[PDB]
């Protein structure tokens, strides 16, 4: 029985970037109607016990969603994008992150450009992701004997209502929630305004920087 | 012991006493170190195949089979000049065509073997 | 027929594609596939783009007597569950960006 | 893994020939 | 009409369905991966072909003498438009089949092989020296043949 | 059936099989890649 965890910020800190009243919705109607509707769900199931990441996984059926894929997809994604935000957020990265960010973009600008747009062009309800490379197929013949390192870079993808990256055995890092209930109650159909607000003051690099590093020891414990 | 003949193993080669007796009241002893030939359980093929990179999943398959050309016990027979074979290790072809492969240049010619499906 | 295959099988050809759309693409930052002359049966079932800079390629669809001929410096998108038949007279080298939905 | 192979060198002789070797 | 050799073509010059067929019935994203490049089949017959040549150059050497390597002609009849042809032969009072691959000399590196080729006689002969022998693991069209099967893997 | 095109085709292949190997009993089979693996790490 998973339960639903309070935004690690207090709902006024976030002003002028989301206002109260949106983020106590999208928190407590949103997020804790999806967590309530799976628990109902998984009520004397085999889910029971297994964590979110496992239950978003056994749910996917490789393709062929089982009923239960929606509202545990959809906590899963929400208590990823209430971590990617603080009021302190905004700016640049540093360090690894940054030399990442360089190697897969060339520079920042070009990097939050293209995630703008991304974001913006991402047609209906749905998410759009930066994730690590560090992904196995369910195939035989696809391990490649010599990596070059570069294989496993950092990539900027678009997916559509519930759908995250970790179903492709991704690690997700960073997410902008481009639902239309995310941002309707403070820009309404201006998403590029959204995006440009949320790029510039909600994006917390080291939560980001986090989830880099523990997708470089996911890696590192796979190589062995 | 009473028993005709026992197997020594060793502790290079395995020990074989048997005991023959050419009367009644005696006997004597004989001790034959035997073969103590083991084969390789595995033949570098990589004067078969240079061993590619990769290699993709394939309907026919291949096996080193290893084979005993005489049985348990049967004797083996061989003529002046010529030697025994006791092994004779094959492959075994199991999931076909065959057709000459020839490749030609400036009148050299080499023929190939092609096994496909 | 009267109409022409690209038209027929929804080609995308932007031949001589000038710098600002390459760029804007990132074909530099692309990796490289090469080959001689070879035939490659190939069924796409994603979209792709290629950009040829050297060496050419005439594609045939599955079943047609005809061929879309392409030279160097044309960008083209091969369409999704297109089932052609690639051919090459010469070395060969292009850039690609395999598509998913939507994205580009 | 392992075989045996015990050297004998064994005859079969006509019972109207003549052994030159004593049993 | 008479130009319409095509069903797909057809098909889609106006607005009706493709030609059915059987459902294969397996997913085709649990299929594995292809590696096989096609061009490899061709690097497999020129390796093979300088591979000939240079056993040939080393069994009778006297025949290149006052020719440049590099500047080869081909027999007067030489046919690119008849590169491979079909054939029979018996062998062990079989009818095999038989394909005769035609192959020039003009699309081959033959001062690199020849170089690559003295690089092992030399080594040989040192090893034959030492009372040793050497195996070569692959050679150059080799790790031609995996880096061009490691870009259609990437590819797959 | 005993005349059946793939009873033609079995019996052939023992006749095959037969002058290659004979009467002798199958050691043991082990795949084409273990003896790609193991020979290598021997030499
Ligand atoms: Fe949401």
């Amino acid at each position: 029985g998973f339960e639903l965890k309070p935004p690690p910020y207090p709902l006024d800190a976030l002003e002028p970037h989301m206002s109260r009243e949106t983020l106590d919705y999208h928190w407590g109607k949103h997020h804790k109607t999806y967590v309530e509707n799976l628990n109902k769900q998984i009520v004397g199931t085999d889910l029971d016990g297994l964590s979110l990441e496992e239950v978003v996984l056994l749910s996917y059926n490789r393709g062929n969603m089982l009923p239960a894929f929606n509202n545990a997809a959809q906590a899963w994604n929400h208590e990823f994008f209430w971590e990617s935000i603080q009021p302190g957020g905004g700016g640049k990265p540093s360090g690894d992150l940054l030399r990442l960010i360089e190697r897969d973009f060339g520079s920042f600008s070009d990097f939050v450009e293209r995630f703008k747009a991304a974001a913006a062009s991402n047609f209906g309800s749905g998410w759009t992701w930066l994730a690590y490379k560090a992904n196995r197929l369910d195939v035989a013949n696809a391990v490649n004997p010599l990596p070059k390192e570069e294989d496993k870079k950092l990539v900027i993808v678009k997916t559509p209502n519930a759908v995250n990256p970790l179903v492709w055995d991704y690690s997700p890092l960073l997410t902008i929630d481009t639902w239309e209930h995310a941002y309707y109650l403070d820009f309404e159909n201006r998403r590029i305004e959204y995006i440009n607000t949320f790029m510039e003051k909600l994006v917390s690099w080291e939560t980001v920087s986090t989830r880099l590093e523990s997708a470089m020891a996911r890696a590192a414990q796979r190589e062995q | 012991s009473r028993h005709s003949g026992i197997l020594i193993p060793p502790g290079k080669n395995w020990i074989y006493v048997q005991r023959i007796t050419p009367t009644k009241k005696k006997f004597f002893v004989l001790v034959r170190p035997v073969a103590t030939y083991e084969i390789a359980d595995s033949i570098n093929l990589a004067t078969l195949f240079p061993k590619d990179l990769f290699r993709e999943k394939d309907n026919i398959q291949l096996r080193v089979f290893n084979y005993i050309l005489y049985g348990n016990g049967k004797p083996t027979r061989g003529i002046s000049d010529t030697s025994i074979q006791l092994v004779r290790t094959c492959l075994v072809l199991n999931w076909v065509r065959a057709f000459f492969v020839e490749v030609n240049t400036k009148g050299l010619i080499r023929d190939f073997i092609r096994i496909g499906l | 027929m009267q109409t022409p295959l690209e038209e027929l099988y929804n080609v995308k050809v932007e031949r001589k594609v000038s710098q600002r759309r390459l760029e804007e693409l990132g074909v530099s930052r692309w990796s490289v596939w090469k080959t001689g002359k070879c035939k490659l049966p190939w069924d796409w079932q994603v979209d792709q783009l290629v950009y040829i800079e050297e060496g050419e390629v005439r594609v045939v669809p599955e079943g047609s007597k005809r061929f879309m001929q392409f030279l160097a410096g044309d960008l083209v998108r091969y369409p999704k569950w297109l089932e052609a038949d690639l051919f090459f007279n010469a070395p060969y080298s292009e850039r690609y960006c395999f598509k998913a939905y939507a994205d580009d | 893994d392992r075989f045996f192979f015990i050297p004998e060198e064994v005859h079969i002789l006509p019972e109207s020939s003549a052994i030159m070797v004593e049993n | 009409r008479d130009g319409d050799t095509n069903p797909d073509e057809i098909r889609r010059d106006c607005g009706r369905p493709p030609e059915p067929r059987k459902d294969p019935g397996s997913k085709p994203e649990e299929e594995g991966l292809l590696s096989d490049h096609p061009y490899v089949d061709k690097l497999w017959q020129l390796h093979v072909a300088e591979q000939m040549i240079l056993d040939d150059y080393e069994a009778n050497p006297e025949k290149y003498k006052g020719k440049k390597l590099s500047e080869l002609s081909d027999d007067e009849g030489f046919d690119e438009r008849k590169e491979i042809e079909h054939g029979e032969a018996y062998y062990k009072k079989t009818k095999l089949p038989k394909v005769i691959l035609k192959t020039s000399v003009k699309e081959l590196d033959l001062e690199a092989a020849l170089i690559e080729r003295k690089y092992h006689n030399k080594l040989m002969m040192e090893a034959k020296a030492r009372g040793e022998g050497y195996k070569i693991e692959k050679l150059r069209r080799n790790i031609e043949m995996d880096e061009y099967d490691s870009l259609h893997w990437r590819r797959s | 059936p005993k005349n059946s095109e793939i009873s033609k085709q079995e019996r052939m292949k023992d006749a095959h099989n037969k002058s290659i190997v004979g009467k002798g009993n199958v050691w043991y089979d082990m795949s084409y890649d273990d003896a790609i693996k193991q020979t290598i790490e021997r030499r």
